[PDB]
């Protein structure tokens, strides 16, 4: 499970759509924006919550979706809650007989798909348009 | 379809090389009036309207009043400005103005289209709430509390089996009796009301109207959009509609054919309806309803017509001022009408050729039934 | 006047709220707590082994039947008296 | 005295109908009324999936004290004698 | 087995409510007879032909088989088929109750059903076409200004804004223009009867 996520984090093909490389499809991520099938291709460009010409000022709802997408807190979450339920269920050949230890660690597994299930709708909400 | 090039063309002969309604129209009028004739086809290609400063025609009427040729028969408009220097005999056939538009697609619901109203972002992101749910009241129901973690009946097993129930709205076999039991199981239900009632919201809208509406049916609008460009026949009697008109929207019809760049009058209908098709609703074509019947009655079928016609004009069977064989011409045309040999002609060339022949004029009402190819999907 | 003309604005995140009113959502909850104390009351009220605990409705099993009446589910408890069931 | 013989034969208001409507018109000015459905996205509908996970974090909560609490380890008749007592004032 | 006749379930009774008030008042139309073909399959409805009538001389020189049928069924019909004015074959149909056809010209007819007491019906297509022209004798003077001015109108659409004039400014039945609006009622113990029953 650490893998994935970690692999997910740090690769961009996460999007399949038509945009800018250079500031028509995208080989976009969640990172960075990068670009396939165009005289130019290889470039790969950081993502930008835009406020120039926003159309977003003064809303509670997007500002608050602003700031969770562009700095994505939530797969980041879901990579250290993961990386911390590994290091519990690894700490039960040592030190063993604690017998709360993997409760400590398994909730941490759960917790990590809570944090990576609502990674996904944030993704999903921001990028409508 | 008023004259075809026959197949064996090399093969035949004088006027059995054509084959076409107005050459079925030659051999009956002539067998009713008794004279031998002979078809010839015109060099222009055109039809004969007048030059600027010289009024000499261009076109069939061009070869008819100039002594060239005897008879016209052909769709030619009957317009004041033929009649008033040729004969023309009573109309065989009615029409108007129409316009010819590219019906996009078919587009019929898919096996798994009761899916539609929710998004597929959605039951995907409902199946991971499901999953998410029921490992979290799995996890709260089983934990240190003689074997008193079995007093819940939660398992795994039956933590799936609760949210499916929950989620179905179907009741469900046990219920949660812990607090922290009961929290996931009432924002489960919260959920649950929320997303199936959307589904069935959104799914009484899809069960009116899913088609298409038709962009420009109402002719006021297509003389309004500037996308949708417009044309007709070059020395077209079309043409030589509009540029009399005295309706307002016919007066701003004009101005965009005057105004179009650049010209958008084809060189002949046939081409004129290959542009269309290349439009993709870029363009439309003006054209008589009877030569716009031929056009959807022939593949690939997505031609239509939409609205009435804007007018009636009517075609005739020409002959020169003071030819002295139009007369029972024109007594073989009124033998003709009421004998229902035109009609019979006007249906045999119009219906037999129905390589689409489909005939739907639609289901238009809106309190209509499912159908089983709707909803053949949960059955699979 | 002349404005620079706005963009047609989304729903928010609260947009399954809105076909109810504000002060019918407040009036829900009201009756919600009104229904379930109620429910508390008439059973569970000295009847007459021990005939104090028949009923299974406390009062947080009565808050979680009208929790089930309202959200057109199923529980496995039921009133069971004629006072109880109106 | 023509400009009210314009105006009294509704000239000058056919020709203000003709002029202010003919040229360029936006798409929501005339058949912008017109109205259509469309599937529920997700950004439609998130809050619901929000109040889902949030009522998720709040169960595993609760049940993590109750469990913090039974493994350290209470009213008195009395004091909800009393409770109820100020309860009732106020 | 279970969990998917659940999802069975929840999609075809959430189709079954979609639209459920709308087809327990559909308020359909009968339409028995149409489309001149199918006027000779239900041929005992009693025809109906104006007396000195080109609708007669039609069907006097009856040709095609399915139109000879029907004046071969009114020529030995009792009693006489005719009547002597348009009034005449307008009133009779109207007593009579879906029983008394009236074959007649295309424009009258769209002017009967127009009109006010409009209870019949245009059914079918036009079964061939033909024309009104203004006459004159033959040799007449008039004859040649007069056909130069009927195209002179029809050209500039004043026959057509004056065939629009008058069959629409005249008795306008309700179901013609604005009979395309609909609304909404409560349900009637007639429409949900069967579940009764
Ligand atoms: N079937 S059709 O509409 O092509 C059609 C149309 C017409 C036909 C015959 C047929 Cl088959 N003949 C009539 C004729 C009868 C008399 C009235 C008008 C001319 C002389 N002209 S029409 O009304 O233009
Ligand atoms: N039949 C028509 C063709 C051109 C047009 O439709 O304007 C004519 O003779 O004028
Ligand atoms: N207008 C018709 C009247 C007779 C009929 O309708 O048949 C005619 O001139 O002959």
């Amino acid at each position: 499970a650490f893998s994935l996520m970690t692999i997910a984090v740090g690769t961009d093909y996460w999007l399949y759509s038509r945009g800018v490389c250079k500031t028509v499809m995208t080989h976009s991520g969640l990172w960075r924006t990068c670009c396939l099938e165009g005289n130019f291709k290889g470039l790969c460009k950081q993502i930008d919550h835009f406020p120039e010409d926003a159309d977003y000022e003064a809303d509670t709802a997007e500002y608050f979706l602003r700031a969770v997408r562009a700095s994505s807190i939530f797969p980041i979450l879901s990579v250290i809650l993961l990386f911390m339920g590994g290091l519990c269920i690894a700490a039960s050949e040592f030190y063993k007989t604690r017998h709360n230890i993997i409760l400590s660690a398994g909730i941490f597994f759960v917790s990590a798909g809570l944090s990576n299930i609502i990674g996904i709708i944030v993704y999903i909400s921001a990028n409508a348009g | 379809p008023y004259v075809m090039m026959k197949k064996n063309h090399e093969m035949l002969e004088g006027n059995e090389r054509y084959e076409g309604y107005c050459v079925d129209l030659a051999a009956e009028i002539a067998k009713h009036c008794g004279f031998k004739y002979k078809l010839t086809i015109v060099g222009d290609g055109k039809y004969g309207a007048r030059d600027a400063d010289t009024k000499i025609w261009n076109g069939m009427v061009g070869e008819l009043v100039y002594g060239k040729a005897d008879i016209a028969i052909a769709p030619l408009t009957i317009t004041l400005v033929r009649e008033e220097v040729i004969d023309f005999s009573k109309p065989f056939m009615s029409l108007g103005i129409s316009i010819m538009i590219k019906k996009p697609q078919k587009s019929k619901p898919g096996v798994f289209s009761f899916l539609d109203p929710l998004a597929y972002e959605i039951w995907m992101c409902i199946v991971f709430a499901y999953i998410g749910v029921s490992v979290v009241l799995f996890l709260v129901s089983r934990f240190s509390p003689q074997s008193s973690e079995s007093t819940n009946e939660f398992g795994i097993f039956n933590s799936l089996w609760f949210s499916l129930g929950a989620f179905m709205q179907q009741g469900c076999d046990i219920s949660p009796r812990s607090l922290s039991g009961r929290i996931v199981g009432g924002v489960w239900w919260f959920f649950t009301l929320i997303i199936i009632s959307s589904y069935t919201a959104n799914l009484a809208a899809f069960l009116t109207v899913e088609r298409m509406v038709s962009p420009i049916e109402s002719a006021e609008d297509l003389s309004k959009q500037t996308e949708i460009a417009y044309g007709t026949l070059d020395s077209g009697s079309t043409k030589e509609f509009f540029r009399r008109s005295k309706i307002a929207v016919f007066d701003k019809m004009w101005t965009y054919m005057r105004s179009a760049e650049p010209s958008v009058f084809v060189r002949t209908t046939a081409e004129g309806v290959a542009r269309v098709r290349k439009s993709k609703g870029k363009y439309a074509y003006l054209l008589e309803s009877t030569m716009n019947e031929y056009i959807e009655q022939r593949k690939p079928c997505d031609t239509m017509k939409v609205g009435g016609n804007l007018d009636s004009k009517g075609y005739g069977i020409a002959t020169p001022k003071g030819s002295s064989l139009g007369t029972p011409v024109n007594l073989a045309v009124l033998k003709l009408s009421e004998q229902g040999v035109l009609d019979k002609l006007k249906n045999k060339w119009w219906y037999d050729k129905g390589e689409c022949g489909a005939k739907d004029s639609g289901s238009k009402e809106k309190t209509s039934a499912l159908s089983l190819s709707n909803v053949a999907g949960v059955f699979y | 006047i002349m404005i620079k003309k706005p963009q047609k604005s989304k729903p928010g995140v609260f947009s399954f709220l809105d076909p109810l009113a504000y002060e019918i959502w407040m009036c829900i909850v009201f009756a919600y707590i009104g229904v379930s104390v109620v429910l508390f009351l008439v059973s569970r009220f000295s009847p007459y082994q021990s005939s104090e605990s028949t009923n299974e409705f406390g009062i947080f099993n009565s808050l979680w039947f009208s929790l089930g009446a309202f959200m057109q589910q199923g529980c496995d408890i039921s009133p069971r008296s004629l006072s109880g069931r109106i | 005295l023509a400009v009210l013989k314009l105006s009294e034969q509704g000239v000058l208001d056919k020709l203000k109908n003709k002029w202010w409507y003919d040229k360029g018109e936006c798409g929501a000015k005339d058949s912008g009324s017109k109205e259509k459905t469309s599937a529920l996205s997700l950004s439609n509908v998130a809050g619901v999936f929000y109040i889902l996970v949030g009522g998720l974090g709040l169960a595993m909560l609760v049940a993590l004290i109750e469990f913090c609490y039974k493994s350290r380890a209470l009213f008195d008749r009395g004091v909800q004698m009393l409770l109820t007592t100020v309860g009732a004032f106020a």
